């Protein structure tokens, strides 16, 4: 399942609301994940479902969607939110990642 | 006592003999014959399928 | 011309329609006869549709007939009538019945209510009557639940058939009451107080309550403005009794 | 005297039974049959028949015809069987909509046959169970407890109120439990099951098929190399391997019962009771208060977060626990159970 | 937490084995996945191995050049790369999880040149 992330780059100021959208070639029935890759090189898991929040992440992050369109939303940006974000699915083998969207502070 | 008379739909056709023979068909249409209508030369009679 | 219409009124007995194209100076009419238990046809008709009551252009209305199917997709049989230059589609309608029940509380008038007394306020007697109405459908069809609504008005008459009623309603202060309301296919209930202005010197006759109604069916917008109708044999009058307390001996 | 069964004539008959079990057949004609006491099998046959079962648990067998029948089962748990409508021979009654039979025990009728413009009904009263046909059907319950079986075809079943027992059978079926404490069996084929309000129960068979499971309000249960179940990710793999084509979609289910083989069960963020039964099972509870039961064999338990209570039962059980967690209970049961604080 | 081997330098045509070490909880309760990251590109999934039984599942386009092995005793996972080419220079990640990858390693750099 080819998975699309059209918006390659994004910019926002401290306190703004940011939306990252990822789309799929077919139905994924809510089987999608979101990951974060900081500039230092580490990779982290943010939400392990369409909306289920992980243990170690703050309440700022949130996700929603259904069918072929999904989105990750940042309610109130912070100076530690500079990283690349990927969308991954586990509905059909092989498991595929998204292209990636990069966030840089205005 | 429960037959509707104020909301009756009427089919009208100018063919001669229209309404002489009537029959319901397949729960959605009604067939009407026009025995005396002249379709063409040496032809008489026609059928209609009204929905 | 005559054909079979199937069961139209919902009594599980087959009904027929017979045509009279030559009536009213060749304008025509259609008669409807109900089927009866015993493999027979009722001797009198139940409906007469006249071409003059439909459109002035109709001639020979009823010269051809065909029935036994549903063409409106609402699960009710339909009748096709052929006339000179026109073909008409008459449609059956839902059939409705109403059942009514009346209860009193208390079931009987207490002794102290109507006994003669001088140190009491006259006309301050009490009571209660509970009235419940239920509208039900007889024919089986494919329309969804909750679409059928009707407006029902009715009369309540205390001591009907008596020049002067012993008991009066509290809100109107006379023996009659009119009320109209909209009903679905679900029972609804209403209660209202009963008051007595004077002592009853002939307690041997119970107070009698009478109810009779008229029903009008609202059209169905989804099925071409069809309106349900009341059954032609439906009971339209109901009665309950309100007896007095007995004191046959030593207040036993 | 001392006769239990009776077969009627080709004409109109009035057949009455006794307090024993009777099998009463009316054959052709219009017949009135009373079963009286006991459990009876009533088959009116062709014609307009009136059938009574009185007390006991009665069974009514219907035939391939358009003529209506009146059925009153009386007291007891009663059923009606419509299996003889579709048969390998030639069928006289029409099914031009392709819907087999349609049942509504709330409105007390069964649409036994249906042409495009004509609908044929049966009048059914005080009957709690229905059995469908080989084609697709629509089954609807009432406020009582009903047992609904769809048999073959792509059926739809609605249980209504009460505690029902719904069967899907072969084919792709739609089962709705509605209000009450229901029990849902899907059978062969790709089905979807939702129980709605109340505490429901689902039974699966570890075959090569895909099913969708929805547990609404209340605590709900699913029962089954073994299985790989991850309620957090909403996916269960039936044959134990992730990403397989034999998998289930799970949402709103709190309790899981494993297979006698070796299973892997993981719980979501809610309160979970996980049962592993026989075999070597791996159990993880996630976060929140959970109850773990490993059953027989050597099992491994996690209880990641929250105030959990862990039972190991028989076998050489292994426990993982965090030293900074509080409010936990452990019970190794029979065997050389080991606790590990290095997690 | 997963510990990976250090950076590696290799000549084309050779083979390199990479290590990924964890704990008993991770290898008992979770599968182990391997993910690559080419420079100036995204992330691609290779496959997983189940430490309890050693069963494997592979991405179709990586089937030929990849072999997954596990040492259950010491809780170490190994990936064997064969016929190294200039397209195989990337950073390789190991992560554990069933359907979502929970904990990621710090990464290992592979340099294919001469
Ligand atoms: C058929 O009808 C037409 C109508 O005008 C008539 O002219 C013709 O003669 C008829 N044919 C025969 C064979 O009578
Ligand atoms: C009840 O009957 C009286 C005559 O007996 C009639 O005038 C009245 O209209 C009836 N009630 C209704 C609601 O029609
Ligand atoms: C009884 O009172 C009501 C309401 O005041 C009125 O509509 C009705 O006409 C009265 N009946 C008589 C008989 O006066
Ligand atoms: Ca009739
Ligand atoms: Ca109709
Ligand atoms: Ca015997
Ligand atoms: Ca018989
Ligand atoms: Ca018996
Ligand atoms: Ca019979
Ligand atoms: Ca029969
Ligand atoms: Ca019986
Ligand atoms: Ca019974
Ligand atoms: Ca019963
Ligand atoms: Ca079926
Ligand atoms: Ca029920
Ligand atoms: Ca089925
Ligand atoms: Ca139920
Ligand atoms: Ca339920
Ligand atoms: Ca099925
Ligand atoms: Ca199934
Ligand atoms: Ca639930
Ligand atoms: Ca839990
Ligand atoms: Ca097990
Ligand atoms: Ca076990
Ligand atoms: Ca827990
Ligand atoms: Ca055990
Ligand atoms: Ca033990």
């Amino acid at each position: 399942i080819q998975m699309m992330q059209s918006t390659s780059s994004l910019s926002a100021s401290l306190g703004d609301r940011v939306t990252i959208s990822c789309s799929a070639s077919q139905g994924i029935t809510n089987y999608l994940n979101w990951y974060q890759q900081k500039p230092d090189g580490t990779v982290k898991l943010l939400i392990y479902y369409t909306s289920s929040l992980h243990s170690g992440v703050p309440s700022r992050f949130s996700g929603s969607g259904s069918g072929t369109d999904y989105s990750l939303t940042i309610s109130n940006l912070e100076p530690e939110d500079i990283a690349t974000y990927y969308c991954q699915q586990y509905s059909n083998l092989p498991w595929t990642f998204g292209g990636g969207t990069k966030l840089e502070i205005k | 006592f429960n037959l509707d008379t104020e909301n009756a739909m009427t089919f009208q056709e100018n063919a001669r003999g229209f309404g002489q023979s009537v029959v319901q068909l397949q729960g959605s249409r009604v067939v009407v014959g026009a025995p005396q209508e002249i379709v063409a030369a040496n032809q008489r009679g026609s059928l209609y399928q009204c929905d | 011309a005559l054909t079979v219409l199937g069961d139209v009124n919902g009594d599980k007995l087959t009904d027929v329609a017979i045509g009279a194209p030559g009536e009213e100076d060749n304008r025509g009419a259609v008669y409807l006869f109900h089927g009866t238990s015993g493999s027979g046809i009722s001797p009198s008709h139940s409906q007469r549709i006249a071409g003059s009551k439909l459109s002035p252009r109709l001639q020979y209305f009823g010269q051809s007939l065909s029935g036994g199917q549903d063409l409106t997709m609402d699960g009710l049989v339909d009748l096709t009538v052929g006339a000179q230059g026109h073909v008409l589609l008459l449609r059956s309608q839902p059939v409705l019945r109403v059942k009514a029940i009346m209860e009193f509380n208390p079931r009987e008038v207490a002794r102290n209510v109507f006994e003669c007394n001088d140190q009491v306020v006259k006309g301050k007697e009490a009571g209660e009557v509970r009235v419940c109405l239920h509208v039900q459908k007889s024919t089986r069809d494919r329309l969804r639940e909750g679409q059928i609504q009707s407006v029902v008005t009715y009369d309540l008459a205390l001591d009907s058939g008596r020049p002067h009623s012993r008991a009066v309603f509290n809100e109107t202060k006379n023996s009659t009451r009119r009320q109209t309301q909209v009903l679905g296919l679900t029972q609804t209930c209403e209660t209202l107080k009963l008051q007595l202005p004077n002592c009853i010197e002939d307690p041997v006759s119970p107070i009698v309550l009478r109810l009779n109604f008229s029903l009008v069916g609202t059209p169905l917008s989804a099925f071409g403005n069809l309106r349900p109708v009341l059954a032609e044999d439906a009971q339209r009058l109901f009665t309950a009794l309100f007896p007095f307390e007995k004191n046959c001996g030593n207040d036993n | 005297k001392n006769i239990e069964n009776l077969h009627g004539s080709r004409l109109n008959d009035r057949i009455a039974g006794d307090d024993q079990d009777n099998e009463l057949w009316g054959h052709d004609g219009n017949d009135t049959i009373r079963g009286r006491g006991g459990d009876d099998i009533l088959r009116g046959g062709l014609g307009l028949d009136t059938l009574y079962g009185e007390d006991g648990n009665d069974i009514f067998l219907q035939d391939d015809e358009t003529v209506s029948d009146d059925i009153d089962g009386g007291a007891g748990l009663d059923t009606v069987d419509y299996s003889a409508m579709i048969h390998p021979g030639r069928i006289v009654a029409p099914h031009e909509y392709g819907f087999g039979i349609e049942a509504d025990l709330s409105r007390e009728w069964v649409r036994k046959a249906s042409a495009l413009g004509v609908d044929y009904y049966d009048n059914v009263r005080n009957v709690e169970n229905v059995i469908g046909t080989s084609m697709k059907d629509v089954l609807i319950g009432d406020a009582q407890a009903n047992t609904l079986m769809g048999q073959g075809g792509d059926d739809t079943v609605r249980g209504g109120d009460g505690d029902d027992l719904l069967f899907g059978g072969d084919g792709n079926d739609m089962l709705y439990g509605d209000a009450g404490n229901d029990t849902l069996y899907g059978g062969l084929g790709d089905d979807t099951l939702e129980g709605g309000a109340g505490n429901d129960w689902f039974g699966q068979t570890q075959a090569r098929e895909h099913d969708v499971l929805r547990g609404g309000d209340g605590v709900d249960t699913v029962d089954y190399l073994g299985i790989l179940a991850d309620l957090g990710a909403g996916r269960v793999d039936k044959l134990g391997e992730a990403g397989s084509s034999a998998y289930d979609t799970v949402s709103g289910i709190e309790n899981v019962v494993g297979t006698e083989l070796a299973d892997r069960i993981t719980g979501d963020a809610q309160a979970n009771v996980l049962r592993g039964a026989g075999g070597a099972d791996v159990l993880a509870g996630g976060e929140g208060d959970d109850v773990l039961l490993g059953g027989d064999g050597d099992d491994q338990l996690s209880g990641d977060a929250g105030r959990d209570r862990l039972y190991g039962e028989a076998g050489d059980d292994w426990f993982f626990q965090d030293a900074a967690n509080a409010g936990n209970l452990l019970d190794g049961g029979d065997g050389r159970d080991t606790v590990d604080f290095s997690g | 937490q997963l510990k990976q081997s250090g950076p590696e330098l290799v000549k084309p045509g050779a083979s390199v084995r990479m290590s990924c070490k964890g704990s008993g909880y991770s290898f008992t309760f979770h599968n182990i996945h391997w993910v690559k990251q080419r420079p100036g590109q995204g992330l691609e999934w290779i496959g997983w191995i189940y430490p309890g039984d050693g069963n494997t599942k592979y991405n179709e386009k990586f089937k030929g050049k990849t072999t997954l092995t596990v040492d259950k005793s010491s809780n170490t996972a190994y990936m064997l790369l064969s016929s190294l080419t200039s397209e195989d220079s990337a950073i390789y990640f190991c992560a554990y999880g069933n359907y979502y990858f929970d904990q990621w390693g710090q990464g290992t750099t592979l340099t294919v040149s001469s």
